[PDB]
């Protein structure tokens, strides 16, 4: 027998406030 | 023990609600929510 | 026939088993 483990979700922040402001700032 | 796909999320806690099972429910529900909202957060709907 | 059971935190499961699983 083997156990099936579900490991919860750990994430790093992708955007700053829903947006990535580096690219937005370039284009702006 | 073959896979069974886990019917409706609160399936477990409806039988002898415990602390660990309730924490598990909360965790999986918020994980689904987070994933879907992130996918819609950056991209958006099909239209 | 090993019927499935409700989930428990991993540490308590691997400790109760006491065998490398």
């Amino acid at each position: 027998s083997i156990v099936r483990n579900y490991k919860p979700l750990i994430n790093r922040l992708k955007h700053y406030n829903g947006y990535d402001i580096n690219y937005i700032s370039k284009i702006g | 023990p073959p896979e069974t796909k886990l019917p409706y999320p609160t399936y477990w806690s409806d039988k002898k609600a415990d602390t660990d099972t309730l924490l598990y429910e909360q965790i999986i529900q918020r994980d689904k929510i987070n994933k879907y909202s992130l996918i819609r957060e950056t991209n958006g709907y099909d239209p | 026939p090993p019927k499935p059971q409700k989930p428990v935190p991993l540490n308590v499961l691997q400790d109760q088993y006491k065998e490398g699983i």
